[PDB]
């Protein structure tokens, strides 16, 4: 039995806000008990209002955002006018299930403005199930990331508290703070951690480190 | 699961089959009906696994109306029978077998009222009265102890209703009401549901 | 397989094999319909008389299904093939919709059958 | 004559009628310019209007971020050819995740092109291409014919009343390796305008403009934003 | 009429349409082939029919395999095709039996793929002819020419084109088998421009390309100041 | 391959300032058995670039058959064009991907190296296409070995000189021979450069057997 | 999972929960389980979320494609056969699908359930998902063709509360919809923490 | 089975042993294990009897067509690459451990392995088989560069000796080939004229 | 006689020139394009009372935001309305938003020359379409009206004239359309124009219109609707 996948860790992010949106993960590829590299980021940008994060086997990653891209070029020549993140998000669900019968191990998480500027976030089950969300987190610490997105971002299980907007900089402190939380407890996450911001001005990229072991 | 039942008299066929749908633990349908009228004079009934008891019933019936349709007269039960045969044992090696039981009941001019038996290898024999499914079990020796060559149409319908007591009695699954329909010369005739 | 370009365009427009077609439908038996109030009739001629023929075996109002009917005229081997795959058809419809077919249904489905052997390379 | 239905059919001067007979397709259509200096390539066309009423027909089709293209003859051979460019270019940038370079693009034309005019029953292709692209090697303008020959051009021009465009670019042709962008474009539109009736006139309703080189994507310029080249032809 | 089909004899029993075929190579200008003592030399006649076309544009010199070049005279679009046709033969064969393929099979095999399309009404003949030229070693220097019909041969020299017995000619006058490549290089210059009908086509570019011992039986294009000092020898030599 | 049967152990890469330098042992096992003793199992691809591949043999040789052919094909044409490291990296993540999608891997590890346009490249390609860049890299053993050595020294010096990371790589395959029961201590090391690409061998390294008094 | 459907005297309810899991990670509270297909056909979807969605796509896209070649509504009866059709082809390839195809035609209210085993069915009332036995035990209890469309609500939402109570694979919110003669309405949206606070 | 080849200068010599198995019954003790692929290029075959017997005869007509098309002899280096495209195209169905051996006018005595998988290497010396495993030691020890003819056949008749006492799926005769410029001369090693090397009784 | 994927030495193919010819066959049908929406109308041609008028169908709804009204060869029109339906119903599965009517335009386009009898499947096509299509609808560029002819060719047109009177209709659309016009001066224009064209007198049942607007779905106009309109004119 030679088998087609290998686990290769990660995890990745996305947050909704009014004017923006997050995309996030971590930079390390592992597989087993080792470390391929520490500086893989697992995000990849689709157009200037759409970022995609992905994470899983890494050869299904690689395979997938080379087939993404040459379809957004395809779409591009054929319709005249670049891909909206909920058609991307649309078009993602039908590739993901054209292999139903040998799944691409990728769990895919788009963030992007909407056509009217508001942050979007779709989230991709690996054959092809999505839906939007106002956040959300995936691969291999998003059972550690979630809840606390959950809590701190949907307000959920809080009383006495406003339920105010995100601001692109407590947005920004959460997600710093979770993959720390993360570098602490799930060994495949840790090097550093990769977001980028996308809002009406472009696509910006920050860097934080995380620890090593 | 399923029942079909089939009775032929002299000049008629009395067939009845189970109005149960189950699924899991559940019954999701208690008016199921198991019969497909294929022409004027014939009825097929069809049990098995889901999907392929439609698929194989409704192909069949198409087939036998554009018979129909062709040629201005209706194929015969034991024409029909050999029709459904040579489908299914034709499909039992290929890459699309159908996993179905059936009893195929008719009334012809010239030959009288029929009733054929068929198990999803397509092994295809002619029988004065039949049954499937585990309700078989614990009928086909009532009908073996009580039946006659010349059984009447009032005592066929009691004989299919001791047999249908008996599953209330015996059997463990809960089978409530059973449709019941009979074929002679003038066609096929709705009965009255047998109910408890 | 025989793939010649059988109904092509001529200079001005035509497509002489399908006016060659209507030439064959026009030396057929008159065919007539009329469309009543809760009824439906078709009547057609002839075609030779001949006492010697079983009158059954070349009727030209032919059933496709129990709820319609169709008379032709012209090429009779021809309008056999189109009767069976009409009739094929509704057995389809019914299989697939659990309805009798509409009139228009059929009719649209004999229609573009015919409008394909006008355009399909070796017919 | 018994020579000019057949692509298979070489006349007894070795010729090959329908071959040629294709290549006025190329001849008919509205005419379109292509050149180069060191850092870009550009294309120039008029675009035909149907009636008063009409757009004005697409000349200028985006196939990669390196390569565009200009048509001339069948508008269907033009797409289906464009298609079969675009996916060579997409398969190279799959496979190898670098640009397929132009020159090599352009013997998969030739190759595709040539094929139908050696069977029976098929035909050539009834559509010339100019070209544009940018890579390694620098900026490029080719041609391609329905005989499936290409050429590498310092510059050229196809179409309707080409010919005087040609000889305008001939004339000039000296200035064009050291000209600016805005240089390049404005002898790309008066090589163009030569192929025009006296009367009539470059107008943003008529010219197309597409554009690549060292800092620039391949990008068409249409309707309104074609004024600011064509203002100063001064 | 018997002239229309590939498959169809005259009465003479001749195949008018590959004879139709070889009049188009008739109509371009001239290429020849020299082989000499220690390799092979290809030197084009390339009418240059627009001032506007770059330097190197429809080139009439390839290289087939790294070991073989292939000169042709024509339809370009068919010669380019069967540029192909000979790669795709050479590296099969590599493939298959795993060493560089011989000349002479090279030839003998794209040679059938020609000869296939003067069979059928469903194809034309090739509207073209090509010499191959390799080197090495073990084989020496090879040339072989093949036409629209299909017909291969070995030669000394040969000349493809609308001045093919006037090169022949000149050709005759060198004695080859004694020359290297540096001297057969200005001789091929000089033959192309004794050929060249300055009058009638105005401008050309001479291409040169060569294979043997001194480019280590690889088939390349000759440098371009050794082209130069060929070209400007053949024009002072027609004085 | 379903089932490997002459195969190569580790193959080691690292970048150093001009160029990478790449080393991998001559051995072909097959199981424990150390049968081809003078395999080479690094490829000089084409003047920037450079191979070396663990795992099957057969299915390397293959490998090389088919790029090596490649690069005739494109040689051809004299257009001006090559196929840079990192092309050929991603034609191999390809090809090794699409055989794992058709379950017939080509049973391979492989480590690319190259010198292009002032930069080094150093790209890693497995029979599944799993495929990444990095400063250095080391398949099979050496993943375990190796790779912990060349990161350490990485880590307080990120750029090494030629000679540096030739010393680095030697000290590495020692260990490999110390520690990897399917290494042999005869080993090709391939370096590339401005210069082009030069493979070296055979070579061995010295060893150190005191520790096999040290035992009481 | 946990939907219900069931026809009464005006026309039928639809009602489902929200949520869907990754073995026993909940993977979101929030999933729209009602599909739909056109304003007068509604689809549910308990199973494979990848598997119902892309099948109930593919069913809105043909329903789609049938109404303007044969210009009238696709008919309940047809639409379910449809989607059977399409899965029948796939049957032992691991789909895991169960829906409800819920609308109004000529026939007047239409109630089919159809799944990846390749039952289809027509009838009065049906529960689909790990839930269903739940919800059926409330729904049977409280079911009648003569229920006022308000009892309808409070029954078809009091069954799938109960359901989210008993079964760990279902939960989030309950999401209610009526077909009616012109047309399927959003009825409701409430969240099961809402209605526990409600129901005591 | 035990097969070997040597080159030598001029040459090579090649040998094996002549038994076939089925489980544990010889179903031949005298096999031809040495089979002639063209006039001075050999194949000595280890594995499947079916499969190696059907990739010879395919190899050999592949060769026959090759050489008559060229009209030469072929290279060594041919007929090996036509059993490794063969041995590694069908590897999933084939067992199949070849050496082919022979010369030709261009690079004289040549040996390749194409051991299972279908790898394909040239050596000085080749074996293979079941058998060989037993004899990697001796013909390490054993080798020196620069034997002729005379001892390539004394050293391959040893060799295979040895592994035969020792293989139980190895034995019966020793055939050996020496080939040449010159042509093919074959010879069978039976009974006494097979090299013996004492049990190291007490 | 010659083959179907032959040139003509005017570099045409025979067969699309004379596919071009049999357009004029065909009923005249008129587009025009407005900032409100599109209008598309259509002469019927009723050759006898006992036939239906209501089935005549000559402008049909591609989806809800593009019609389609044809002229020519009525029967070859089937296909292609076909694909066009197909096509943008595939566009909403794939990418879940409505198709350009550009890129309707341009996908049923590509089937135009892809006639032939020795390239292709068992018996594929053996001629060009006989029809002209104008596709009216409203997307992100707002209201759009297209042409197609049987040569593949396509275009934007603001106003267009196809079939028997086009020539004529074309002419009287350049006189009257404007930028700035309405919809409802477009649809009173279009219909004065047929009615100049028309052989018979103008009316109710002999004609059809539909619109589309930003606002509003494809719109066949009902008998009714027609008369109204019909009062003025
Ligand atoms: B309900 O039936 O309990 C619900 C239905 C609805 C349409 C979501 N079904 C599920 O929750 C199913 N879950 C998934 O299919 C699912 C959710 C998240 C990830 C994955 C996944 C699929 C392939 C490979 C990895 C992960 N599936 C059901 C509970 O399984
Ligand atoms: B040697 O490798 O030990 C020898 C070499 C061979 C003659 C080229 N191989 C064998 O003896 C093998 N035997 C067979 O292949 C063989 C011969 C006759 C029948 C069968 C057989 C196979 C399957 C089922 C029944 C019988 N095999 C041996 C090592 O397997
Ligand atoms: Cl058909
Ligand atoms: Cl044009
Ligand atoms: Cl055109
Ligand atoms: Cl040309
Ligand atoms: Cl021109
Ligand atoms: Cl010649
Ligand atoms: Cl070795
Ligand atoms: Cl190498
Ligand atoms: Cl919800
Ligand atoms: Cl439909
Ligand atoms: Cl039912
Ligand atoms: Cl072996
Ligand atoms: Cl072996
Ligand atoms: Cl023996
Ligand atoms: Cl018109
Ligand atoms: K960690
Ligand atoms: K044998
Ligand atoms: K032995
Ligand atoms: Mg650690
Ligand atoms: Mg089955
Ligand atoms: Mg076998």
């Amino acid at each position: 039995r030679f088998s087609p996948y290998v686990f290769n860790g990660g995890t990745i992010l996305a947050i909704a806000g009014e004017d923006f949106a997050i995309v996030a993960s971590d930079t390390r590829l592992s597989e087993g008990f080792s470390i391929h590299t520490r500086d893989s980021p697992k995000c990849y940008k689709l157009t200037d209002k759409t970022v995609i994060g992905c994470s899983g086997f890494h050869g299904d990653c690689l395979t997938l955002t080379k087939i993404i891209e040459a379809r957004l070029k395809m779409y591009k020549h054929s319709n005249n006018k670049a891909m909206t993140t909920g058609a991307i998000a649309a078009m993602l669900s039908t590739i993901l299930y054209s292999r139903r019968f040998f799944p691409y191990y990728v769990y895919n998480i788009i963030g992007g403005l909407d056509e009217e500027g508001k942050g979007a976030v779709y989230s991709f089950d690996p054959v092809g199930s999505y839906q939007r969300d106002s956040f959300k987190a995936g691969g291999s610490a998003s059972a550690m990331l979630q809840p606390l997105l959950d809590n701190q971002v949907g307000f959920k299980n809080m009383q006495n508290v406003e339920h105010v907007p995100l601001s692109l900089d407590r947005a920004m402190r959460l997600v710093k703070d979770v993959f720390i939380s993360a570098a602490e407890r799930d060994v495949y996450t840790g090097d550093a951690l990769r977001i980028c911001i996308v809002t009406k001005e472009g696509i910006r990229e920050e860097t934080v480190s995380l620890r090593k072991d | 699961m399923e029942y079909l039942i089939g009775i032929q008299g002299p000049d008629y066929v009395l067939v009845a089959s189970d109005r149960v749908a189950a699924s899991n633990i559940v019954q999701m349908k208690d008016d199921h009906d198991k019969m497909f009228k294929m022409s004027e004079k014939i009825l097929l009934l069809c049990v098995g696994e889901a999907g392929d008891t439609v698929q194989f019933a409704e192909y069949i019936q198409k087939n036998v109306q554009l018979y129909k349709m062709r040629n201005g007269y209706e194929l015969s039960p034991t024409a029909a029978a050999n029709f459904t045969r040579r489908n299914l044992a034709d499909c039992l090696r290929s890459r699309t077998p159908y996993h179905v039981n059936l009893l195929l009941a008719g009334y012809d001019e010239h030959e009288g009222p029929a009733l054929y038996y068929m198990d999803y290898l397509a092994a295809l024999a002619k029988a004065p009265f039949a049954a499937h499914g585990y309700g078989a079990f614990l009928t086909l020796s009532i009908l073996d102890r009580y039946y006659t060559p010349t059984i009447s149409r009032e005592r066929a319908v009691e004989l299919l209703r001791k047999c249908l007591e008996e599953l209330q009695k015996r059997f463990i699954l809960n089978l409530p009401t059973f449709s019941v329909r009979i074929i002679d010369k003038n066609g096929i005739h709705d009965l009255d549901n047998i109910s408890f | 397989s025989y793939d010649r370009a059988i109904t092509v365009f001529s200079p001005d427009g035509h497509l002489f094999q399908v006016e060659y077609a209507q030439e064959a439908v026009k030396k057929g038996s008159t065919a007539v319909g009329v469309r009543g109030r809760d009824i439906v009739v078709l009547g057609v001629e002839k075609k030779s008389v001949a006492k010697l023929q079983d009158e059954r075996t070349v009727r030209k109002i032919c059933a496709l299904d129990d709820n319609v009917c169709m008379a032709f005229a012209g090429l009779t081997a021809d309008a056999r093939i189109v009767i069976n795959r009409a009739r094929v058809e509704c057995q389809s419809h019914r299989l697939t919709v659990e309805d009798p077919v509409t009139v228009e249904y059929i009719t649209r489905y004999i229609a573009s059958l015919k409008q394909r052997y006008t355009q399909s390379n070796g017919r | 004559n018994q020579y000019d239905n057949d692509v298979t059919v070489w006349s007894p001067q070795g010729r090959i009628h329908q071959i040629e007979y294709a290549m006025e397709a190329v001849k008919q259509g509205s005419a379109t310019v292509g050149l180069k200096s060191k850092t870009h390539a550009v294309l120039v066309a008029l675009k035909r209007a149907q009636s008063e009423l009409a757009a004005h027909q697409k000349k200028i089709l985006h196939v990669d971020n390196h390569i565009g293209i200009s048509i001339a003859g069948l508008t269907a051979d033009a797409r289906l050819l464009c298609n079969f460019m675009r996916q060579e270019c997409l398969d190279s940038r799959f496979v190898f995740d670098r640009p397929l370079p132009v020159s090599r693009l352009v013997s998969l034309i030739g190759s595709k092109t040539q094929i139908p005019t050696q069977r029976y029953g098929r035909r050539p292709y009834g559509v010339g291409l100019l070209i544009a692209g940018y890579d390694d090697m620098g900026p490029h303008i080719f041609q391609t014919c329905p005989s499936a020959n290409y050429f590498d051009c310092r510059a050229m021009s196809i179409g309707a009343r080409s010919q005087s465009a040609r000889t305008y670019l001939e004339r000039h042709m000296s200035e064009f390796m050291e000209c600016n962008l805005n240089e390049l474009v404005k002898h790309g539109l008066r090589a163009l305008r030569e192929t025009l009736p006296a009367e009539q006139d470059l107008t943003t309703k008529n010219v197309s403009i597409g554009i690549v080189g060292k800092d620039l994507e391949f990008t068409i310029y249409d309707d309104d934003d074609v004024s600011p080249f064509l203002e100063g032809l001064e | 009429g018997y002239d229309l089909s590939a498959s169809t004899f005259s009465p003479d029993g001749r195949v008018f349409q590959v004879e139709y075929a070889m009049k188009a190579v008739e109509n371009s200008s001239t290429a020849i082939g020299i082989r000499c003592k220690d390799g092979v030399v290809f030197g084009v006649e390339k009418l240059v029919l627009s001032k506007l076309y770059e330097e190197g544009s429809n080139k009439r010199l390839f290289n087939v395999d790294r070991h073989v070049g292939m000169a042709v005279a024509g339809l370009l679009a068919d010669a380019r095709s069967l540029a192909d046709i000979a790669r795709e033969e050479a590296s099969n064969f590599r493939s298959n039996f795993g060493y560089n393929i011989p000349l002479k099979h090279l030839a003998d095999r794209v040679a059938m793929y020609v000869h296939a399309y003067t069979l059928y009404s469903a194809v034309r003949p090739f509207g073209c002819s090509f010499m191959l030229g390799s080197y090495s070693v073990n084989d020496g220097a090879q040339l072989y020419m093949i036409d629209p019909s299909g017909v291969s041969y070995g030669y000394w020299g040969c000349a493809i084109g609308k001045a093919r017995q006037a090169a022949k000619t000149e050709i005759e006058k060198l004695q080859m088998k004694e020359m290297t490549c540096r001297d057969i290089v200005k001789e091929v210059a000089k033959i192309i421009y004794i050929v060249h009908d300055e009058v009638k086509d105005k401008a050309f570019e001479l291409e040169l390309s060569w294979v043997g011992e001194l480019t280590n039986g690889r088939h390349e294009i000759v440098p371009k100041d050794i082209r130069e000092e060929a070209e400007k020898y053949a024009k002072e030599s027609l004085k | 391959t379903q089932n490997p049967m002459v195969t190569g152990t580790s193959v080691l890469g690292v970048k150093f300032e001009g160029g990478v330098v790449i080393a991998a042992d001559m051995l072909g096992s097959y199981g424990s058995l150390a049968r081809f003793r003078n395999i080479s199992r690094i490829m000089r691809v084409n003047n920037s670039t450079m191979l070396g591949a663990s795992g099957d043999y057969a299915d390397f040789q293959y490998l090389k058959q088919v790029l090596g052919q490649m690069v005739i094909d494109e040689e051809l044409l004299g257009d001006g064009h090559s196929y840079s490291p990192r092309a050929i990296h991603s034609w191999l993540t390809r090809a090794m991907y699409s055989r794992r999608s058709k379950m017939n891997p080509l049973w391979n590890t492989m480590v690319i190296g190259g010198y292009a346009d002032g930069e080094s490249f150093l790209g890693y390609v497995d029979m599944l296409g799993v495929a990444y860049e990095a400063p250095s890299l080391a398949t099979g053993y050496g993943a375990y070995l190796a790779q912990p050595l060349l990161r350490e020294v990485l880590e307080k010096q990120p750029v090494l000189s030629q000679t540096e990371a030739r010393d680095l790589v030697e000290r590495c395959m020692r260990v490999l021979y110390y520690r990897d029961a399917r290494s042999y201590n005869r080993f090709q090391i391939a370096t590339v450069t401005e210069k082009g690409v030069e493979i070296e061998g055979p070579l061995s390294t010295e060893t150190n057997w005191d520790i096999a008094h040290m035992i009481s | 999972t946990t939907t219900l459907a069931f026809k009464f005297r005006h026309g039928v309810i639809v009602a489902a929960d929200s949520r869907a899991t990754a073995g026993a990670y909940i993977a979101s509270q929030t999933v729209k389980k009602v599909i739909e297909i056109n304003p007068y056909l509604l689809g549910t979807m308990a199973g494979g979320a990848a598997d119902c969605s892309f099948w109930e796509r593919l069913l809105a896209r043909q329903c789609r494609i049938y109404e303007l070649r044969n210009k009238e509504r696709i008919s309940v009866a047809a639409a379910s056969k449809l989607l059977a059709n399409m899965v029948y082809q796939y049957k032992g390839m691991g789909l895991s699908m169960g829906t409800m195809i819920c609308g109004w035609d000529k026939r007047g209210p239409g109630l089919y359930y159809v799944d990846s085993e390749g039952n289809r069915i027509s009838g009065a009332t049906f529960s689909v998902g790990s839930g269903s036995v739940y919800a059926y035990g409330v729904m049977d209890r409280g079911y009648s063709y003569d229920l006022e469309v308000e009892q309808a609500y409070d029954l078809a939402r009091r069954a799938i509360y109960q359901a989210t109570y008993r079964d760990a694979y279902s939960g989030g919110a309950v999401n209610l919809y009526h077909v009616r003669e012109d047309g399927w309405i959003r009825v409701s949206s409430d969240n099961v923490a809402d209605l526990h606070e409600k129901y005591s | 089975t035990t097969i070997m080849a040597v080159q030598f200068d001029g040459g090579v010599v090649l040998g094996a042993d002549s038994r076939t198995t089925t489980g544990s019954y010889i179903a031949n003790r005298v096999t031809d294990k040495l089979t002639p692929i063209h006039d001075r290029i050999f194949c000595c075959r280890s594995g499947s009897a079916a499969d190696t017997q059907a990739v010879a005869d395919a190899v050999t007509y592949q060769l026959g067509f090759h050489s008559i098309e060229l009209n030469e002899p072929p290279l060594v280096h041919t007929a090996a690459s036509l059993f490794k495209e063969m041995c590694y195209r069908y590897r999933e169905d084939l067992m199949a451990g070849i050496i082919i051996a022979g010369w030709d006018p261009q690079e004289g005595g040549q040996v390749y392995s194409v051991p299972m998988g279908g790898m394909m290497v040239r050596q000085s010396f080749a074996i293979g088989g079941s058998g060989s495993s037993y004899i990697y030691g001796y013909v390490d020890a054993t080798y020196r560069e620069g034997m002729t003819k005379e001892e390539c056949l004394q050293f391959t008749a040893n060799a295979l000796a040895l592994a035969m006492e020792r293989d139980g799926s190895s034995g019966g005769v020793i055939r050996l080939a020496a080939i040449a410029e010159s042509g093919v001369e074959r010879q069978v090693l039976l009974g006494d004229q097979i090299p013996k090397f004492a049990v190291a009784t007490l | 006689d010659r083959g179907v994927n032959t040139f003509s030495p005017e570099g045409r193919l025979f067969q699309v020139e004379y596919a071009i010819e049999a357009i004029k066959l065909g009923s005249t049908a008129i587009g025009i394009q407005t900032s409100e929406g599109v209008c598309l109308a259509v002469e019927k041609r009723i050759t006898s009372p006992l036939m239906e008028p209501s089935s005549i169908e000559k402008i049909v709804e591609i989806d809800a935001h593009i019609g389609c009204a044809m002229s020519g060869l009525i029967a070859d029109a089937k296909t292609l309305i076909d694909k066009a339906r197909v096509e943008t119903q595939n566009h909403w599965f794939t990418y879940n938003e409505t198709m350009t009517v550009e890129s309707v335009t341009q996908a049923v386009s590509n089937l135009a020359l892809q006639f032939g009898e020795e390239d292709a499947d068992p018996g594929a096509m053996s001629r060009p379409f006989g029809v002209a299509l104008l596709f009216g609808g409203v997307d992100e560029k707002g209201p759009q009206l297209f042409h197609m002819d049987p040569s593949g060719t396509f275009v934007q047109c603001d106003a267009r004239a196809i079939g028997s009177a086009s020539e004529g209709a074309q002419s009287s659309l350049q006189e009257v359309y404007h930028k700035s016009m309405t919809l409802k001066e477009a649809i009173k224009s279009s219909l004065i124009i047929l009615k100049q064209v028309m052989e018979e007198k103008l009316n109710a049942t002999n004609i059809e219109l539909a619109t589309v607007q930003p606002g509003q779905n494809f719109h066949m106009f009902t008998k009714e609707e027609l008369e109204e309109v019909i009062k003025d004119i």
